[PDB]
């Protein structure tokens, strides 16, 4: 089909689908973003580059 | 400039395609049709 | 979509990934190459372009001399730079770069010079709004969740392992090792002459590292597992050429990776990476090291072989102290790590001081990301 | 719009000729001339020095027939340019001035060839523009895939070439001096055996009829001798044209079979399967796969029946078992070439490529090999 | 009771050479071809050859079918090559096999069957006392007398450049292309085709090698070479055939050698001599470089062409740095310069203790030969 969602699906190879799914699942990003300690720790962390760099 | 020296790039292969299914048509639909007259026939 | 979203761009030797900020994964994952003709061609009226350029390059192997544009590590190819970052940012994306800020990621150690490159023509061409550029192995330890260990990453380029402590790194203990996976597909390469099957173009390179990537793991025990293959023909595998040939690899699987902790079969004068890793460790204050063996993490393509982390933490054992405990952490997703932690760093609310103006670098010329970017 | 370019087909054994844009070539005719050669003694029934194409053909026991192009080279070229001014005038009656003309000629040939067609299509006839192509790229038109490797047997030559998504490999094009002519020099030598005699000239076109309608491809080759030794079920009679009745028999699986065992011919060579296989093998490995599924017949030579099944069975044979061969042959896979230069020849974008006539004034016959291929 | 002097073969694809230890020149040079008869002999009392073997097969070329046993430095046909050892030992040395020790070359990369082939072959069919395996490159910078240079041999079938200094020779330098004079025979037909001269079979391919052997040369520069034969009819020369017929080649005189330096005409991908040269110093360490720059050794019979020493000579100094002097090595008689070194290896009191004995072979079996000789 002319589509490319259908040529998106078409082209790429297993393994690709595979790392895709494998790293949906856990949702990395979300669990280091909504986590407030961690999130805010960094947040801190990269204030005070800003304070040291200049 | 040496790999395709012999053809322009950038071109559609859909027009081939189409061409090519307009020239069977007249073989599938059994058109009659003459050559081109000239001019100085005319 | 509502608001303007950065780019994420994780940009090695081997591949190149994009997605938006915040998202869980890239969008787009592609190989790292541009491919021209060498054939003649002759058909007038279809489909023929001057470059390739990403997927299309790999899929239309038998007609191109693939062309690697970033050398370990270090972009030595600068008009097909651009086109891959073109390719990327309007084939795949398909969005304009005016619009969103970029974050770019890089090697620890490296020409000056090239930084200021990827300024200029970020700035000048693609009229970019703000970027940044990081270390690539800060972001690893930053995906995985803690702020102070020691992290080897080994792509396809170069190989370095830096150790960071309370998140904020420490130039002068860093290591850098110029042995990667594509060292790994030549020796590969070579050593499969041996058994009589030939390999010798670039397309041949690209299978030879698919079989790589299909058939290795690394020997708990060299000595052992070699003396095993001397025994018995247990240890044959066979892979299909996309001619329809059948080759039957057998003793090399675990001879290849095996350069990663000699190379000595190469010839290089550097030692393995577990000693690396090791002296790293050494070169730092003795008060930390208690942490930095507690917190080591793998990155990297490289570091995908099946095996990879029993063999390390015991060739590390070996060489740490009785009383220290070590602790080995692979990810599995540790191949895209990097650019999931560029995905936290586009989405804190303090990196908004982080962006390089546009304004700033009309003002500073391109050096200003010596002292903008740590 | 504006004026159709004209299309003409020389192979070494018959001339094809038509407008461009149409499905079928308007004439299609030998390619021989012929002059008498006994006395003439009835005064005032006129002269005639030479006999063009068809007319050569009905005339055929009174004259000595003579091929202009042997083995793909035009040897001698006045008799080109009477067939090509018979072709103009007597078949098609168009002014060569009006018309651009695209010619096909083979994949390996001299230099002196194309240079003196160009010369002679632009010095005497003074067309505009013209063009050469090959004649197996044309029968990747006709087919209409990218890719594939083509197989094109005339009267005067067989050639393999093999393309890939519009990239042709010049280092795997193979070329065989095996072809339709040789087929009827060894059926007028076997056919020695049962007792007919055919020497001149004028029973060669006897024997090419006898080949063309009572001669078949073998499956398998030692079984049909079996068959033929056991029973009398394959024999075939024919009716000469003095009325006298020949019966082949044996001999009619004997003659196509020496395209697959040229060593029946004397020649070294390999068979067409062989030559097939050795030419995809020179390719690289990615496009293998592509080249065995889309192996393309073309030619007259390839109108045997049986010739596909075992082709498919040799290539099948020598390839590894894991792939699967299969080999298209259109049923009007003569005129394959010529269908393939009407879709080439108006193309909207072909138009910018065609040899100018100003370009050859300022060149001298040397633009040829600039352009083309 | 003197030993007697051992037996030096040399066997590059295409031509196989022997003599005597501590002579100066082989004793017999004669082509590795096989033929066998394809016509039916109808003359009742004709003596009965089933194959014609090396350069009596060469006399009746118009009868049979000649074929080589070596294919790219590989032996295809074991059975058929025991022809060759068998006529050189017994009919051009006439020397009894059981009582000398042989000598043999080949190729850097080849598998390893071949070499447990050979000394299989050696000790169990004719019987030899002992027997070495060297590689050919290192006999050849033997033959030139320096202990420090890097060597290209380019012979039919192969082409391979070593480095060695100080008596150490590099492995991973070691570079290897199969760009050879077979492959510029076939060239020589195809271009040979187009000016309207057409050989097939390989009686007349035998014949397009006499042709190039005897009129080829290498221009210094190509494209002043072509506008000089297109604008005048100067560089023609005429060869006759044994049919006897005057031919002229004219233009074709200097462009079947240029394939080795632009490998690009053949097809091939691959990178010119000049280049294989260039890239295999560069592989080397930086402090021997100096020295690898100025003992390039030119060796076999393709390097024989007219013009190749300065060309080459040019090339590699538009390459490197101004400030080194290139020089190129070319003795008078490089075509056999191989085999002298051999010789030389066969003769010295030192070697004498390394010949691979038939006792220690009887229980370590035909896999010595890795573990003995290089
Ligand atoms: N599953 C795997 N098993 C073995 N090796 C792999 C695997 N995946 C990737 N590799 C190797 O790693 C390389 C990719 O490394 P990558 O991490 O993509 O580099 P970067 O991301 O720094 O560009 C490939 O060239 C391949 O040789
Ligand atoms: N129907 C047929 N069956 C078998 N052989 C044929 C048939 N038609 C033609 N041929 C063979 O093909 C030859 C004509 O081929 P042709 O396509 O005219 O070659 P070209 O056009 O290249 O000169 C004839 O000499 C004849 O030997
Ligand atoms: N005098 C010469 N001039 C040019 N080329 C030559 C000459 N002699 C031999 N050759 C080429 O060198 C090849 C012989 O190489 P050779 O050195 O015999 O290889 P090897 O010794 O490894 O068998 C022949 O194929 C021929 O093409």
């Amino acid at each position: 089909e002319e589509d490319p969602e259908y040529l998106r699906l078409r082209n790429r190879a297993a393994d690709l689908r595979q790392d895709f799914n494998l790293m949906e699942q856990k949702k990395r990003v979300t669990m280091i973003l909504q986590s407030p300690s961690f999130r805010e720790e960094l947040e801190g962390l990269i204030q005070e580059q800003m304070k040291k760099g200049n | 400039a040496v790999p395709n020296l012999f053809v322009p790039l950038n071109t559609n292969p859909k027009e081939v395609q189409e061409m090519r299914n307009k020239i069977r048509e007249q073989n599938l639909q059994d058109i009659k049709t003459a050559g081109p007259q000239s001019q100085v026939l005319c | 979509d509502d608001d303007i979203a950065a780019l994420v761009v994780d940009n090695g030797s081997g591949m190149c990934k994009a997605g938006f900020a915040g998202d869980d994964a890239p969008r787009a994952v592609f190989p790292s190459i541009v491919g021209r003709p060498r054939h003649q061609g002759v058909m007038v009226g279809m489909g023929q372009k001057d470059s390739y350029v990403g997927d299309e390059a790999q899929s239309k192997r038998g007609i191109l001399t693939l062309k690697y544009p970033i050398e370990h590590g270090i972009v030595t190819n600068w008009d097909d730079m651009e086109k891959i970052w073109h390719h990327t940012f309007y084939n795949e994306l398909r969005v304009a770069p005016e619009e969103h800020p970029v974050l770019l990621t890089e090697a620890p150690l490296n020409p000056k010079a090239n930084r200021e490159k990827m300024t200029q023509i970020m700035f000048e061409t693609f009229n970019t709004p703000a970027m940044y550029v990081a270390i690539q192995a800060v972001l690893s330890l930053y995906a995985s969740g803690r702020t102070t260990g020691i992290v080897m990453d080994s792509g396809d380029g170069v190989t370095h392992t830096v150790p960071i402590y309370e998140g904020y790194a420490l130039p002068h203990a860093i290591l850098r090792l110029d042995l990667a996976g594509r060292d790994l597909t030549d020796y590969l390469m070579k050593i499969l002459t041996e058994r009589g099957y030939s390999f010798t173009t670039t397309a041949e390179r690209e299978i030879v590292r698919d079989i790589k990537e299909k058939l290795c793991y690394v020997a708990l025990d060299f000595e052992q597992e070699m003396a095993t293959a001397a025994s018995s023909s247990s240890l044959e595998k066979s892979y299909e050429l996309p001619d329809g040939q059948v080759i039957t690899i057998g003793n090399e699987r675990f001879r290849c990776p095996e350069a990663l902790f000699q190379p000595s079969f190469l010839g290089m004068e550097s030692c393995g990476i577990h000693e690396t890793t090791f002296n790293s460790i050494m070169k730092c204050d003795v008060d930390i090291r208690k942490d930095l063996y507690a917190n080591t993490v793998l990155s990297g393509g490289t570091t995908m072989y099946p095996g990879i982390a029993d063999r390390m933490q015991k060739e590390i054992t070996a060489l740490a102290p009785s009383t220290m405990k070590i602790k080995i952490i692979a990810p599995p997703e540790r191949k895209y790590s990097v650019w999931i932690g560029g995905s936290i760093l586009a989405s804190l609310s303090t990196f908004q001081q982080m962006w390089i103006s546009k304004q700033e670098y009309d003002e500073s010329g391109p050096s200003i990301v010596h002292r903008k970017c740590f």
